[PDB]
């Protein structure tokens, strides 16, 4: 569950210990960081190194057919992010449709379609649009739709 | 190209052989013509007593050919006549 | 020995003599027309009665058009029955590739000793398939795309398609309508339109054709037809190979000179030949497939060319149940100019793809561009600066395929039972070993002028891979889907391992 | 109330659900028209004329309507529609073989046409294929009554 | 479509001509 660790390179030698689920360590050089992880359903990705940042989240579940994810993440060169996702499915007797949507911060945003007919109609679309940044996109659309006779 | 296009054979109604047609007599009853020729294939809708036997066959890139065979009945269903036609006019 | 009740037929009888036997006499029996002969064994042969076919009906035929099934039978009603005379018509109707199943049956007619039904069953499939869907954002806007096609049109059986799309940089579209069927005795009748006004340099074009055919055998047909295409093209990239064929047409442009013009009417004649064995639309197990096509110039076109192109295959089974088959594949091509004239470049022949040789890129394989040192707006960090004055001033290789005037591409595909069998895969889902080989190269390349480049005469440089492929006729229409590992390749070549299309051709 | 309550109450009357929403293999449990089954929606927008289709499902309803005739007034006109529709199948399949050549299916085909069907218009359309037929032939005397049936019609 | 239908009628034939016999089927009763 822990232990030292060590590597060399062809002079320089790094050094460090993984200890433990939450799981941390650091390293050294003979030229330093942090780093951590965990593995719960909740997960943590730290890493901070002489660039920082880190995520996390966990799926949510509010109904049998609806779900809510936070999965945030930071970017330090600090540049504020996050993206939580949710979602719904749908079915039928002789139908199945699945919608989904997102918002991540920078700011994307995004939505789309896809439905599932009996036997020959397919049809499914998404819509790209941003947001806050230095950059955004105002509006953009695909969408295809297959009918077989 | 009328002559060139292949066209598939095309054979229309009974069988006929000469071996067969020669024992046919007046006197003879429906069953006794129907058993030594076999099921008559057109018959009169509009009530005539008589039965038709034709043999025709129309090979690719050929010409027709064909026999006629009239049967004529009475009410009692006693063949009263044969008529003959080996080839069409 | 040998006795029965036979009409005559002792030399046909003894032929045959001379433990299966019976029912090859039966055969025999059935062709004449006897629809139960009794064999008994010192063998003692009854042919019984003559029988006649009362009518023919057709169930299960839901959607297509009755006269569709008609047209295909070989024994006609008010005649004498005959096994080759229905049997044939079982295997016609599975060419149309209209249906999963074809049954066959006899029954006797109550109360008639000489009439039989004679019935056929079929299972219409689901075949054809309408497609659009857009693309949008304020960065390139909005494109479309579009199109049906359909071998059987509502069940009339017209073989029609129409497809096109409009984008920021190019125009295409063509419309195809052909009736197999225009005369009761099997002459065909069809054509097509297009346009396809491409602005990327410039290459715009359009045209139409005719196509008339009849059948000349019961395994064999011809076809022959007309056509137009108009060709204008601007401010190409000169190219060693391009400006060869515009030096035979009598253009000179200026030299590494951008700002050009060209443009050609073109006449041609089309015909082919065809031979069609095959017991199966979708998936065969015996028979071949040849299918040979051409085209030709006349007089008063721009260009004077010739083109042949051969496309077979072959079909043989292993197995007696037909589960271990070998397929066969192989296509070839030729063309060439007359008068001097050289075959222009937009005929060219192109190979590689996941539909040609598995494992390669999509016209990838064949000679590549050479490209002379001008200026743009590209120059700093968009062109390929090789093309410029400074950033070559010498001829530059490249990677760009021009295509051929000859080509050769065989496989050999080895297809075997499935994983597993299942209701929804037993008949639908085919798996089969391949190896793939073929080779795309020019002619009246003069290697003595450009010696430090590849020599593109010799054919012997043969692009090889193998790889594994499914194929499934899925509820959406036929898709395949294939890995292949490349073994031998040519500096230039580039390859895909993971490739799929839709399961036509 | 609504389809949609319909399709929300088959949770639980079931053939009124399947009929609306055109559940055709699901309404057969009751065993009463089963015409559905003769279309196509595809067929209808483009006025596809279905004669020329598989009639055995036109067949079974015939014989379903007679027997609930042995809603009548209404049933009564269906059964005369459906009997028409069938004449129409023979009638093209007559013209077909005109067209083949092959006569003597035609008029046997025809004859059928009069025993079944005397009192629908396809059979006075049919009249005229079968002197033609005749005509192909030597046998006068049937086209001579032919055309005496076509002068008093 | 099927209230447009056109009326049924029964053919009738000339003298000394016979009409094919009905079959035992497709027999519609006169109804009110």
């Amino acid at each position: 569950e822990a232990g030292a660790w060590a590597r060399i390179m062809s002079t320089h030698v790094q050094v460090g210990v993984d200890k433990k689920d939450l799981f941390t360590g650091f390293t050294v050089t003979h030229g330093a960081g942090l780093y951590a992880s965990a593995m719960f359903g909740a997960y943590i990705d730290l890493i901070g190194k002489y660039y920082a940042g880190a995520e996390a989240g966990y799926r949510y579940h509010v109904t049998e057919d609806a779900w809510i994810e936070p999965q945030a993440e930071l970017v330090y060169g600090l540049i504020g992010r996050t993206g939580v996702d949710v979602g719904k499915s749908f079915s039928g007797k002789d139908w199945k449709v699945t919608a989904r949507a997102g918002l991540g911060y920078q700011m994307l945003m995004s939505v789309g379609l896809n439905a599932e007919i009996r036997d020959n109609v397919r049809f499914g679309l998404e819509f790209e649009k941003s947001a806050f940044g230095k950059y955004n996109v105002d509006n953009a659309v695909n969408a295809n739709f297959r009918y077989c006779f | 190209l009328e002559r060139v296009v292949y066209r598939p054979d095309i054979n229309q109604g009974n069988y006929l052989t000469a071996n067969d047609v020669s024992k046919i007599r007046v006197g003879m009853t429906q069953q006794q013509v129907a058993y030594a020729l076999g099921t008559p294939l057109m018959s009169d809708p509009f009530g005539t007593n008589t039965w038709f036997y034709v043999f025709r066959q129309q090979p690719g890139h050929e010409g027709v050919t064909q026999q006629t065979l009239t049967l004529t009945f009475n009410s009692s269903g006693v063949l009263t006549n044969i008529d003959n036609k080996p080839a069409l006019s | 020995e040998v006795s029965g009740n036979l009409a005559g037929h002792s030399a046909e009888i003894e032929q045959l003599t001379k433990t299966k036997m019976e029912d090859d006499i039966k055969k025999l029996l059935g062709r004449y027309g006897y629809a139960y002969p009794r064999v008994q064994s010192r063998v003692n042969v009854d042919a019984g009665n003559r029988f006649y076919v009362r009518k023919i009906r057709f169930e299960g035929n839901d959607t297509s058009k009755d006269a569709v099934l008609r047209r295909e039978m070989r024994q006609m009603e008010g005649a004498w029955l005959g096994s080759d005379l229905v049997d044939q018509g079982k295997e016609r109707l599975n060419r149309l590739g209209f249906f999963e199943t074809v049954d066959t049956d006899t029954q006797r007619v109550p109360g008639s000793p000489d009439q039989v039904d004679v019935v056929y069953k079929v299972k219409e499939r689901n075949t054809g398939c309408f497609n659009f869907g857009i693309g949008y954002g304020t960065e390139s806007g909005v494109s479309f795309q579009a199109g049906v096609q359909q071998d059987n049109w509502l069940g009339t059986g017209y073989a029609v398609g129409i497809n096109g799309t409009k984008n920021d940089y190019q125009t295409y579209a063509e419309l195809s309508v052909t009736n197999p069927y225009f005369t009761v005795d099997g002459v065909s009748l069809g054509g097509r339109l297009f346009y396809n006004d491409f602005q990327a340099y410039t290459n715009k074009s359009y045209g139409t054709d005719v196509t008339l055919g009849f059948p000349i055998n019961e395994y064999n047909s011809l076809r022959a037809g007309l056509g137009y295409v108009h060709n204008s093209l601007s401010n190409m990239q000169p190219q060693v190979a391009m400006w060869r064929y515009l030096y035979s047409m009598g253009e000179h442009p200026s030299t590494s000179d951008q700002d050009n013009s060209f443009k050609t009417d073109d006449f041609t004649f089309n015909y082919g030949w065809t031979y069609n064995k095959l017991d199966r639309g979708y998936f065969p197990t015996d028979g071949s497939r040849v299918n040979l096509t051409g085209k030709v110039t006349i007089p008063g076109s721009d260009n004077e060319y010739y083109k042949v192109t051969l496309d077979t295959a072959t079909y043989v089974p292993i197995d007696d149940d037909h589960k271990w088959v070998v397929l066969g594949r192989t296509r070839w091509g030729y063309g060439d100019g007359l008068g001097g004239k050289e075959m222009p470049f937009y005929e060219n022949f192109y190979a590689g793809g996941s539909s040609t040789v598995r494992g390669f890129q999509s016209n990838t394989i064949g000679p590549k561009a050479v490209y002379f040192p001008q200026a743009s707006n590209y120059d700093p960090d968009y062109d390929y600066e090789c093309a410029t004055q400074d950033g070559a001033k010498d001829l530059c290789k490249s990677d760009d395929a021009v295509g051929g005037n000859a080509m050769a591409v065989a496989s050999l595909e080895f297809i075997t039972p499935t994983p597993f069998i299942s209701d929804k895969y037993a008949n639908s889902v085919r798996t089969s070993f391949f190896w793939d080989m073929g080779t795309v190269w020019d002619t009246n390349w003069d290697s003595s002028q450009y010696s430090g480049y590849p020599d593109y005469s010799d054919p012997s440089n043969i692009r090889m891979s193998a790889g594994i492929a499914l194929q499934w006729m899925s509820p959406l229409g036929p898709l395949v889907f294939s890995y292949a590992q490349p073994f031998k390749k040519y500096d230039g070549d580039k390859a895909e391992q993971f490739q799929f299309n839709i399961g036509k051709t | 109330g609504n389809w949609r309550q319909a399709i929300t109450q088959l949770e639980a009357d079931l053939i009124y659900a399947y009929y609306k929403n055109a559940d055709l293999p699901l309404a057969q449990a009751a065993i009463l028209t089963n015409m559905a089954l003769d279309d196509s929606a595809l067929q209808g927008f483009f006025g596809v004329d279905r004669s020329d289709r598989d009639p055995q499902h036109a067949r079974a309803a015939f014989s379903d309507f007679s027997k609930l005739v042995r809603y009548t007034t209404d049933a009564t006109k269906r059964l005369v529609f459906l009997k028409d529709r069938l004449a129409k199948y023979e009638y093209s399949v007559a013209e077909y073989y005109t067209e083949r050549g092959a006569w003597v299916a035609v008029v046997n085909r025809v004859e059928g046409m009069l025993r079944d069907y005397p009192d629908t218009q396809a059979t006075r359309d049919a009249l005229p294929l079968m002197e033609n037929a005749y005509r192909q032939m030597q046998m006068n005397a049937q086209a001579e009554k032919v055309a005496k049936i076509i002068a008093a019609n | 479509a099927y209230l447009e239908a056109a009326p049924l009628a029964e053919l009738h034939a000339p003298a000394g001509m016979i009409l094919p016999v009905t079959s035992g089927d497709y027999a519609i009763p006169v109804t009110n």
